[PDB]
RNA sequence: AAAAAAAAAAA
RNA sequence: AUUUAUUGAAGACUAACUACUGCGAAAGCAUUUGCCAAGGACGUUUUCAUUAAUCAAGAACGAAAGUUAGGGGAUCGAAGAUGAUCAGAUACCGUCGUAGUCUUAACCAUAAACUAUGCCGACUAGGGAUCGGGUGGUGUUUUUUUAAUGACCCACUCGGCACCUUACGAGAAAUCAAAGUCUUUGGGUUCUGGGGGGAGUAUGGUCGCAAGGCUGAAACUUAAAGGAAUUGACGGAAGGG
């Protein structure tokens, strides 16, 4: 059943921009997905988003511009190692100049040239641009 | 290949519906799929009527009629002409006349 | 042909060969 | 922003619900068209005439955009706006087409009726879905009267009207001309009432 | 059969949509006049043309035809058209409005006269 | 003599239109060969296959010749036009002309450290055409165009210098090869990067601007 | 984009369907720009003072672009009440 | 979910089915049991010698028309009968 | 629409939609105190019951169930809390 | 709403 | 004789209402009345608290025909017998008609068993109608003018059978609101396929009273089989001339 809510939520966050809505509505808002929508929302591809505290599990609502084109996910979590990250960018990426690739790392969520200027590694879930 | 979204019938949710028998060649075929009409008929003719009226009793009686519900199938339909045939537009049409 | 009547033909066939086996054991 | 003499006049708003105007679909709706107000009973829908207004003033401001009015173009296939339509063109530069489209009037430059507009206006787009087919083609905007259920794809400007009123398409052609030659400056008083009549601008059966 | 083609109809066209007070329900003067006006190599196809001029001509005589248009028929088109009232009926006999529609009103915050009537289902 | 009917054809005949740069830029309707060859009179053309049809009737095969031409200026300019036609010079002709006015631009990039004079595509851009699907990736300089020699020579006349390839499909109809690449160097400039994320403020129109020196 | 040293390369920088952000291609043959004439002192029109609104044939197909012109024109001041935010 | 697991753990899965879908190749079945080795007159090698046991005139399939002038073997190494041909015009006259 | 607020929108369409697919699930449900004639002794009651309510003093009646809101006797003052 | 079987292959 | 009238017996069937309607996991299910137990949806400010999804192996049900044993055996009717037809006709048509059709107690375990679309879940365009439930409305009608109900109207909503329009998207296309969200390739999961034939054949297993099922190859042979659509030709296919 409903396994991947970060699925999900990506999903309809595609199908939105691909709409060209500028609004979406999320469920049911877990931590990894406040952190993804973070770093996606630092480096500038969406805008705002509102954390609904229904006491049940919580909602999102995100406000999008047009700067994406896909925000992706990887089930299964694949474990990634130093150069396995070269490796996946130069796969699901379009150059190797833009996107972002995102993998859980034991310091926090981050995304790949981040990770590179850390020198740490770990589980990528998904990727965006 | 699928040359009709209802496959040639009226079956959507059921799986079975006890069929009938086409009346021209006593031929079985599903309910859903017959070719249902109706006959409703005066029994006579608008010809002989005037002769059934100037030569009865009861003045202005009713001149009663005849139903019957005709089941026809596909091959005894088309050779009847009736349903004959279509276009592939005019084929996705449903109503009548 | 069709193949109702080449499975049935198979069919005769395989107990043809069922009983002249059956002969042999 | 505007000076606020272009808001609702009730004079105009006289003639607006004496062609009653905001009596516009049935419960049928089309969920892009927020500019109902208060549904009645007998199954009807009203209109933000005022909405209206606003959107009739924007078509104006564009019409009056364009430098070259010959550029704008009328379509009435209507009976009930192809008098409207050419009392526009009259009024204005404003090359109007009455009857029938000939497609291909848009595209194939060669044909006679060929025209190369920076806009179009339709009496009702469901009846004129030709032209606008042609203008998605060819990168053309659009100007349009809907009721509440009119096909609003490929369609810019859309003011909320009964289009299947005689008396409200002619009265709304009269406004926008009107606007439009109070943009231009050839009509000097925007309070001046503009003797010209929407009667002109109707239809007649015989 | 007795049908006549484009090149004749055209023809005739043409010619009673820019001779209208001129020719009249007359074939042979119709003729005369259309072998004086126009070229034509054969005395049938002459005879053809202003015979279906002639029916034209009678379909005028009684009653304007589609795709024709002279001087004379556009004029009164026009004409016909400028006419229009000078009561302008938009201008009041009396208005009604719907609750529905007195309620838009004081929405907008206007000055206006009503004649409420109740709309039932 | 020309003798454009067109808005467009005229403000070129006459010279305030000087770039199909505002032509892509205000996504301008083309109808005229003589245009685009007196914007880009650089341009080549080549005639890829000739490919004959047939059509059976009561009488014979009707036969007439489908023949698929691209042109281009190496500078990132390409088109593609396919016709249909009786006789072989003829089909060439319409080929050429569809082409030209099938033509559009390239956003050409770099595999990275972005040096100077690009060399090949900004990012991955697929394209389809029936069951035929081209991949087209960045290369590196000196990797040269990885591709069958129809696309190689389409995006010679696009002025690329290096790509990799990834296809899919029956690769051996080669109209559907060709369109798939068209639609993906087009998806090019379909698609947005943070080098484009900067808003700008939406140029005027050529047509308003000499609509005087416009049609009438 | 630009080289290694400013120098713009990147020929036709492109337009962008402002309800969206999205690009506009070039053969976007439904895509439109549209030319809101200002008014000034008197309600008369001025010419060449143009507020520009530039729309995607996607947008027009799904027949958004009334409503995505209305908010553009209610927030940049020309218009009124009509629209929205909240639906 | 496109048919196939997903799971970080299904390895197995994985494996045991593309054995089996290899066994539906042609090339794997054909290796693994052994045609070769088993059938094949030749012992799964290229060449092999021969003894003429008689010459032929097996006639073409259609559309054509031609005699082929092949011949009879019996190999040696399993002692075996084929055919085989002679391609040249009258090399069938040098192999008597 | 492509925009909207998703944060703000109207009670009169948060009251139109379901009690579970607005912003916030929450109950369209509402209690009740009754009065019964004769003795008061003032009776609090939920809207949709399921059971046969009746006042302790007395065994008369309150109201009665049904598959949605139920259905009070008839001579039964009611006030909703 | 009697009847009405067959036509070497090749291109 | 046929036919008419009045009766009785037999056994099957459950008409017309009966439809782009319902239920059930599918097969399938239609007179009434009652007994038994079950089930979905809806309502719920009730409870439990992650117990769940799909699943090998392994289990239940499983149209028709068929098989065994008892009853029944009215119709229709494989076989068979016959009258025609035809060059022949043990085939089409006609008349008879055993088995069977029906039922109880057991087996069989298949099907164009089809929506030829595996299940669970999320999101994505519009529109109206319908079935069950629920909500609101001074709405209409029925009673005892009145009430309450009930039935109808309007609005809304959950869950169903489906449906009309477009294609943004998809696809070889036909076509599809899923067959979309897949070269910008990953929500979870079971099953299945790898050119066509030979072949679902042989053998060996196992299940079955049997018929047969389930599993299940090889040799050899072949360059094309095939799918969707186009234009023609043709038709003992229709329409018009």
């Amino acid at each position: 059943t409903r396994s991947s809510v970060l699925a999900d939520a990506l999903n309809a966050i595609n199908n939105a921009e691909k709409t060209g809505k500028r609004q979406v509505l999320i469920r049911p808002s877990s931590k990894v997905i406040i952190k993804f929508l973070q770093v996606m929302q630092k480096h500038g591809y969406i805008g705002e988003f509102e954390y609904i505290d229904d006491h049940r599990s919580g909602k999102i609502v995100v406000q999008l511009n047009g700067r994406l084109n896909k925000c992706g996910v990887i089930s299964p979590r694949f474990n990634v190692k130093i150069g396995d990250i070269e490796k996946w960018t130069a796969n699901l990426l379009p150059a190797r100049q833009f996107g972002y690739v995102i993998l859980t790392t034991s310091a926090g969520i981050m995304d790949h040239e981040e990770a590179r200027r850390k020198h740490v590694s770990g589980k990528i879930l998904g990727f965006v641009y | 290949p699928k040359k009709r979204a209802s496959n040639g019938r009226n079956k959507k949710g059921r799986g079975h519906v006890k069929p009938v028998r086409c009346v021209n060649c006593s031929k079985s075929i599903p309910k859903d799929k017959a070719i249902k009409r109706m006959a409703i008929r005066n029994i006579v003719e608008a010809a002989a009527v005037r002769d059934l009226s100037e030569a009865s009793v009861y003045p202005e009686y009713a001149l009663p009629k005849t139903y019957n519900k005709l089941h026809y199938c596909v091959s005894c339909a088309i050779h009847a002409r009736i349903v004959r045939v279509r276009s592939r537009e005019d084929r996705k049409n449903r109503a009548p006349p | 042909m069709r193949a109702k009547w080449r499975k049935k033909r198979t069919r005769r066939l395989k107990r043809k060969r069922r009983k002249v086996r059956a002969r042999s054991k | 922003s505007l000076p606020a003499t272009f808001d609702l006049t009730p004079e105009d708003a006289q003639l607006l619900l004496a062609a009653n105007t905001h009596l516009g679909a049935r419960n049928v709706q089309v969920h892009q068209e927020p500019y109902v107000f208060n549904a009645r009973p007998d199954g009807v829908h009203v209109i933000n005439v005022g909405k209206t207004w606003e959107k009739l003033v924007l078509a104006a401001r564009i019409i009056a955009a364009i430098p070259n009015p010959e550029d704008v173009v009328a379509i009435s296939s209507r009976t009930f706006g192809q008098r409207a339509v050419l009392k526009f063109a009259a009024h204005t530069g404003a090359t109007p087409i009455a009857g029938r489209f000939t497609p291909g009037s848009f595209t194939n430059y060669i044909t006679r009726s060929f025209k190369e507009p920076r806009l179009v206006i339709v009496t009702d787009p469901r009846s004129d879905a030709q032209a606008i087919k042609e203008a998605s083609y060819v990168n053309i905007p659009v100007i349009a009267l809907t009721d509440l259920d009119s096909p609003s794809e490929f369609v810019d400007v859309a003011i909320p009207c009964n289009n299947r009123g005689k008396h409200s398409i002619g009265l709304i052609w009269y406004l926008l001309a009107r606007e439009v030659l109070r943009l231009r400056g050839a009509l000097v008083d925007r309070t001046q009432p503009w003797s010209i009549m929407p009667d002109l601008y109707f239809y007649r059966d015989p | 059969g007795r049908v006549r083609t484009k090149t004749v109809k055209r023809a005739s066209k043409a010619l009673i949509e820019r001779y209208y007070p001129k020719l009249t329900l007359d074939f042979q003067t119709n003729k005369r006049l259309c072998d004086e006006i126009a070229t034509i190599q054969s005395k049938r196809l002459r005879n053809k043309i202003a015979g279906y001029t002639t029916h034209l001509m009678k379909r005028i005589q009684k009653g304007p035809v589609r795709g024709i248009s002279f001087k004379l028929q556009e004029e009164e088109r026009e004409r016909k058209d400028q006419y229009v009232p000078e009561v302008s009926a938009l201008d009041l006999s009396r208005l009604n409005v719907d609750n529905q529609t007195s309620d838009l009103v004081k929405s907008l915050g206007l000055k206006l006269p009503l004649s409420v009537i109740n709309v039932s289902a | 003599g020309w003798v454009p009917v067109t808005k467009l054809g005229r403000l070129v005949k006459a010279g305030k239109i000087t770039t199909i740069e505002e032509i892509f830029l205000h996504s301008l309707p083309v109808k005229e060969f003589q245009i685009i060859d007196t914007l880009l009179p650089g341009l080549q053309d080549e005639v890829m296959n000739i490919k004959p049809v047939q059509k059976q009737t009561r009488a014979g095969q009707r036969t007439r010749f489908k023949a698929v031409v691209v042109v281009g200026d190496s500078n990132g300019h390409v088109g593609l036009g396919i016709k249909t036609a009786k006789e072989v010079a003829g089909a060439i002709r319409a080929g050429i002309i569809i082409a030209k006015l099938s033509v559009i631009p390239i956003r050409r990039g770099y595999w990275g450290t972005n040096l100077g004079q690009p060399h090949s595509l900004a990012t991955k851009t697929t394209g389809k055409c029936g069951s035929v699907t081209v991949r087209l990736i960045p290369a590196p300089r000196g990797s040269g165009i990885v591709a069958s020699p129809a696309v190689k020579k389409l995006l010679q006349l696009a002025g690329v210098e290096d790509v990799y390839t990834q296809s899919n499909g029956k690769t051996r109809t080669l109209e559907n090869t060709l369109k798939a690449a068209f639609v993906a160097i087009g998806n090019t400039y379909g698609f947005l990067t943070p080098n484009l994320w900067a808003e700008q403020p939406l140029p005027v129109s050529p047509l308003d601007i000499y609509s005087d020196e416009a049609s009438a | 984009m630009e080289n290694d040293k400013g120098q713009l390369v990147e020929l036709y920088v492109p337009r962008k369907c402002s309800a969206t952000n999205r690009i506009i291609k070039a053969d976007d043959h439904a895509s439109v720009q549209i030319n809101v004439a200002k008014v000034d002192e008197e309600g008369r029109a001025i010419p060449g003072e143009y507020v520009t609104y530039a729309l995607s044939g996607y947008v027009r197909s799904r027949g958004e672009s009334d409503d995505s012109l209305n908010r553009l024109a209610q927030n940049d001041g020309l218009l009124k009440n009509v629209w929205s935010y909240s639906r | 979910g496109k048919g196939k697991p997903r799971g970080l753990n299904s390895a197995r899965k994985l494996r045991v089915h593309r054995r089996n879908n290899r066994w539906a190749e042609n090339n794997y079945k054909k290796r693994l049991l052994g045609t070769a080795f088993k059938s094949s007159p030749f012992g799964g090698s290229s060449h092999a010698k021969g003894i003429v046991l008689e010459k032929l005139g097996i006639e073409s399939k259609q559309p054509n028309s031609a005699i082929r002038k092949c011949v009879r073997v019996q190999l040696i190494k399993n002692g075996k009968k084929v055919t085989a041909f002679v391609p040249n015009d009258g090399c069938l006259n040098f192999v008597d | 629409v492509l925009v909207q607020d998703l944060l703000h929108p109207t009670a009169a369409s948060e009251a139109r939609k379901h009690k579970l697919k607005t912003l916030v699930q929450g109950p369209r449900s509402y209690f009740l105190d009754v009065k019964c004639p004769g003795c008061l002794n003032i009776t609090t009651v939920f809207s949709h019951a399921q059971t046969a309510v009746t006042c302790e003093s007395c065994s008369t009646i309150l109201c009665t169930p049904t598959g949605g809101k139920a259905k009070l006797s008839e001579g039964t003052s009611f006030r909703r809390k």
